RNA sequence: GAAGCGGCCACACCCGGCUGGCAACAUCCAGCUCCACUCCGAACCUGGAAAUUAAGCAGUCGCGGGCCACAUCAGUACUGGGCUGGGCGACUUCCCGGGAACGUGCGGUGCUUGCUU
RNA sequence: AGCUCAGUGAGGACAGAAAUCUCACGUUGAGGAUAAGGCCAAAAGCUCAAUUUACUGUGCCUUUUUGUACUAGGAUCAGUU
RNA sequence: UAGAGGUACUUAUUUCCAAACUUCGAACCUCCUUGUUAGGCAUUUACCUAACUGGAAAUG
């Protein structure tokens, strides 16, 4: 029962692409789908070559727990048919994939804000990861409890009936 | 033009001919120390004799 | 040009490496400073052949490549660049200086700018070695003599106890082997602890 | 392949945190300034009231730093509140109010000061209160925080605490959300009160409860005067000892006859 | 480019050890003084308001003026000629009861406690003191190992 | 034996195995008020108690990394005095004193202050 | 009061050596106005919020007494925020 | 300096170094103590302590 793995997150962002109120249609996209208002992304460089300065908001997050997380990846990976590449799993057991065109996940009637491409990612993990997040007692979870790479993609056949 | 700029060669002889220990008067020294504490002490001198 | 070497011999000063502050340095006479079969073995080539100078000085970089190329050419026209081992254990890290004069202002702001490499050795240290095997340890010792006038002071050459590079002796080596405490790394003998 | 972080370069190089630090417990930067006192005044004892709150429990203590290491001066606990009326929900807010209140009348029963310091304080020809300092520790100091429910009972109860600052207190609060899964829900109050179905208390009961939790505590507040401490202490290792023991340490012999049996699998024995 | 700078040439005095960095611990702070009490000043690195100066690392003093967080030490600097005395502040961090005086009071209360059992069962005292590592008395020692120790032959061993 | 509070602050740390949960610590369950997320009850906060020792924690194992200890290393390196000692010099015998380091070998891997069931 | 940086490793629509997102390891190598050297990790760093102690008044101490000062710094007392 | 093992880097090695490198660390130096030390008693205080038949300090 605590050897189960489960979505412990589903981390959205959206980066556009350029500067300006791309930005905050770019929430809009987040805030009807998600049903939470989204974080604004600041920059770190000026880069000239993509049309970036040191302190403006390129991209706009959110983070979505709970049901909530679940229900998304039962829509998301329909695009895909349940499919994503091996090669997606990083050495933590954690995934993502891209949905270009948006609105598949996504219904929506566009008119002001246009359609923003998807960068979803997962976070798959076992109950006690408490331990790392905490401050009193905080310490390192077991080896036990670690999600390996391999493990996790017996969950992903396990869990949506999918394919690799 | 260019002398000598210093020398410590009998220094050592110098000091010696003579080190001499410098005693202090009293371990209090009544400038420094805290007021509130010799405020106190007044008043402990002062109440003793009467 | 050059000083004579008489200048830059004994050793007045602490050592003055390239760094931040030296800046304006010229680079070593010496590159190379190990020829003939480099990827060989301790078993292959077990005879070894040394120099080592009996003095407390400073030696140039324009000795060590001196040294280096009279060492190749006696070696080469022998026994042909199959056996033989040369390698040379002095690094030139020490920088000299100069007060140049070349009217004229000396002595005043006398710090001079670095003018070469040298390396300083320490009595008994080794200077070179020639590793080899049986038939070729008599024209090891008539390289080593040739390359001993390159160098300043006097100078003794020596038939090495210990095998290769390594220091192991004959007898002490078999024992380990056998022993199995000793293995091989791809050049020259790595110990094996039992930890 | 990069570079592996954790040579050992790394692991001789490395300083450690003290202890308490890598356990994660206390707070040294809080400390060093809670335990401090002006040499001026020499070798003067200062209180400080902890109140560190565990899952179930809620301990307050009141301590006196020292040089081999903290003393208490008196303790209570939250599981004696069964006998004074609160049998079940010992980590509630009216809880930590309560055990704030036992902290304060033990501490004052002992040093022989109950008939002064009854009510809280709020001024001269008259006797100087206990200064005792709230230790927090690594819990957050928001506003409602149990806490600071410690504090109001230990205020209420007798003692001086510095601050600046009756719903939560009798029962309140709890008593709402009963209602609300009681009302509409109905599956959810099974969850969620479980226990208080049980005694069962009921949602009305817990603010009558708490006021004669409040007049048992002032009445009679020191419990459990046992001597001697060390045959108390055996008993504990009896009471509470693991059915099956702990595995123990091999001997310097059987340590060496294990290691050669597993090197006589990959060869060259036996030394160590 | 001599420099007379408050802080200078002190590169490794006010370096904190290996593997002794960050603050303190606050047993130390707990710690108390009096007047007329014995202390020797070195300095902590890490804590920099109300330092010494460089001259007075590991230099013993008197205490004379005791204050909320720190302690006025009388210390004996020698001067040119003379041994000046000096009034220092310093914070308590940087000070640490000295030592020196606890041979000296040992041997005075273990003087009493002599002293005193003489004269409880009296009998008759012998009076202890201090004395230099002595010439010894004779005695008889019989080994029964001997080795024979010689110079070998020299060999070069490279 | 467990827990809050600590003292010296790696014999206590770091990687990976195994054996335990009567109470206790914890994971865990839920989100209404106190208040909390420059988004999210993940954290923080509050109210729980169904089932678990899988993890933390506790004990223990590894020809484990590191850390600590003793013995060798070595009367070696260096060094304070002395010579109308040697040596073109650079440096260095000897006489009266002090005396390392790295490495290797074997051992060890937390000892208990005050209160509580 | 809360949080941890530099960097490395794997991932992730357009995405590239460099955009934003995620987990893991991370003794401090980053950063702290600038020279160089110390010092610092539930901070002295970074972020958020409220603020004016960068305040008033006299002695004292250190650098430095084989030469007393000014500069700079330090421990207090008496106030007040 | 120069080979071997892994996926130019990198894990262990190796030849040989630093006045403005330090994880160890001497010799030679330097500073403090070595006669009065333990108490007990009760006056003083506007100071300290929750409190005084306490602390702190000086008077005997």
């Amino acid at each position: 029962k605590l050897n189960e793995i489960r979505v412990a997150k589903l981390c959205i962002n959206i980066n556009p692409g350029a500067v300006g109120d791309q930005v905050t249609r770019a929430s809009r996209v987040i805030e009807q789908l998600t049903k939470q208002q989204a974080m604004l992304a600041r920059s770190h460089r000026t880069i000239p070559k993509f049309g970036i300065r040191r302190n403006d908001k390129i991209a706009a997050y959110a983070t979505i727990r709970g049901p909530k997380a679940l229900e998304i990846l039962n829509r998301a990976l329909q695009v895909h048919d349940y499919e994503i590449s091996g090669r997606c799993f990083s050495i933590e057991g954690n995934f993502g994939f891209g949905i270009k065109e948006h609105i598949d996940l996504g219904l929506k009637y566009d008119r002001d804000i246009g359609i923003h491409g998807m960068d979803l990612y997962v976070v798959l993990e076992r109950p006690g990861n408490r331990i790392s997040r905490r401050k009193h007692c905080q310490s390192r979870i077991g080896p036990n409890q670690r999600v390996k790479r391999e493990e996790a993609k017996e969950w992903f056949v396990q869990k949506f009936n999918g394919t690799l | 033009a260019k002398r000598s700029n210093t020398s410590a060669h009998n220094r050592s002889h110098q000091h010696h001919r003579n080190i001499h220990k410098c005693v202090v008067k009293k371990l209090w020294f009544e400038k420094g120390m805290n007021a509130k504490f010799l405020r106190n002490a007044r008043y402990a001198k002062a109440g003793q004799n009467k | 040009g050059r000083r004579p070497a008489r200048c830059y011999r004994y050793i007045g000063n602490k050592p003055y490496p390239k760094s931040r502050f030296c800046r304006g340095v010229p680079d070593p006479r010496i590159i190379r400073y190990e020829t003939g079969t480099k990827t060989a073995h301790a078993k292959e080539l077990p005879i070894c052949c040394r120099l080592i100078l009996l003095e407390h000085e400073c030696v140039s970089s324009e000795a060590l490549e001196a040294a280096r190329v009279s060492s190749n050419r006696y070696m080469m026209k022998t026994m042909g660049k199959d056996g033989y081992h040369i390698k040379i254990n002095l690094h030139p890290f020490h920088v000299l200086r100069i007060n140049k004069m070349l009217l004229q202002t000396g002595m005043r702001h006398a710090f001079g700018k670095p003018e070469g490499l040298v390396a300083r050795a320490n009595y008994n240290s080794q200077i070179m070695t020639i590793r080899t095997t049986s038939a070729g340890l008599k024209h090891a010792l008539e390289a080593l003599r040739r390359a001993s006038f390159k160098f300043p002071g006097h100078s003794r050459v020596v038939i090495s106890n210990k095998v290769g590079f390594t220091p192991y002796t004959f007898e002490q080596f078999k024992e380990l082997q056998a022993n199995g405490q000793i293995v091989d790394c791809g050049n020259h003998v790595k110990r094996v602890y039992r930890r | 392949s990069a570079k592996l972080v954790k040579n050992a370069g790394y692991f001789s190089r490395f300083q450690t945190k003290f202890r308490r630090r890598r356990e994660a417990k206390t707070d040294y930067v809080q400390r060093t300034q809670l335990i401090q006192q002006d040499k001026t005044k020499y070798g003067a004892a200062k209180y400080r009231l902890v109140a560190r709150i565990t899952n179930t429990k809620v301990i307050a203590q009141i301590v006196v730093a020292e040089l081999t290491g903290d003393k208490t001066v008196c303790q209570a606990l939250s599981t004696e509140l069964p006998k004074y009326g609160i049998k079940l929900g010992l980590s509630n807010y009216p809880a930590a109010y309560a055990t704030g209140l036992l902290v304060a009348r033990r501490f004052l029963t002992q040093m022989k000061l109950a008939d002064v310091f009854k009510t809280e304080i709020t001024d001269e020809e008259n006797r100087r209160p206990f200064k005792v300092i709230l230790d927090v520790g690594l819990a957050r100091t928001t506003t409602g925080a149990k806490v600071f429910a410690v504090m109001k009972g230990a205020v209420d109860g007798g003692l001086f605490i510095p601050h600046n600052v009756q719903y939560y207190i009798l029962g309140g609060a709890v008593a709402d959300y009963m209602r609300k899964l009681k009302k509409e829900s109905e599956e959810k109050y099974n969850k969620q009160f479980s226990r208080y179905v049980k005694a069962g208390i009921t949602a009305d009961n817990l603010e009558k409860i708490y006021k004669d939790a409040h007049a048992a505590i002032r009445k009679n507040p020191a419990a459990t005067v046992i001597a001697d401490k060390k045959k108390h202490a055996e008993e504990m290792k009896q009471k509470h000892a693991p059915k099956k023991p702990q595995t123990k340490k091999l001997s310097f012999e059987e340590k060496r006859k294990i290691l050669n049996e597993h090197l006589v699998a990959a060869g060259l024995p036996p030394r160590k | 480019g001599h420099t007379e700078g408050l802080r200078h040439a002190t590169r490794y005095l006010f370096a904190r050890k290996f593997r002794k960095h960050g603050a303190p611990a606050p047993s130390i702070t707990l710690r108390t003084f009096r007047i007329g009490d014995i202390v020797d000043i070195k300095v902590n690195g890490a804590l920099h308001s109300g330092m010494p100066n460089r001259v007075y690392h590991g230099a013993t003093g008197i205490v004379w003026n005791v204050s909320p967080h720190a302690v006025g030490i009388l210390v004996k600097r020698r001067v040119n000629n003379h041994i000046a005395p000096k009034r220092i502040y310093v914070r308590t961090e940087h000070v640490f009861p000295s030592k020196s005086k606890n041979d000296f009071v040992a041997r005075c209360q273990a003087n009493l406690k002599a002293h005193e059992e003489a004269k409880k069962a009296g009998t008759k005292i012998a009076l202890p003191k201090r004395l230099p590592a002595q010439p010894r008395a004779s005695h008889v020692v019989k080994p029964e190992l001997i080795q024979t120790i010689t110079d070998a032959p020299f060999r070069e061993n490279w």
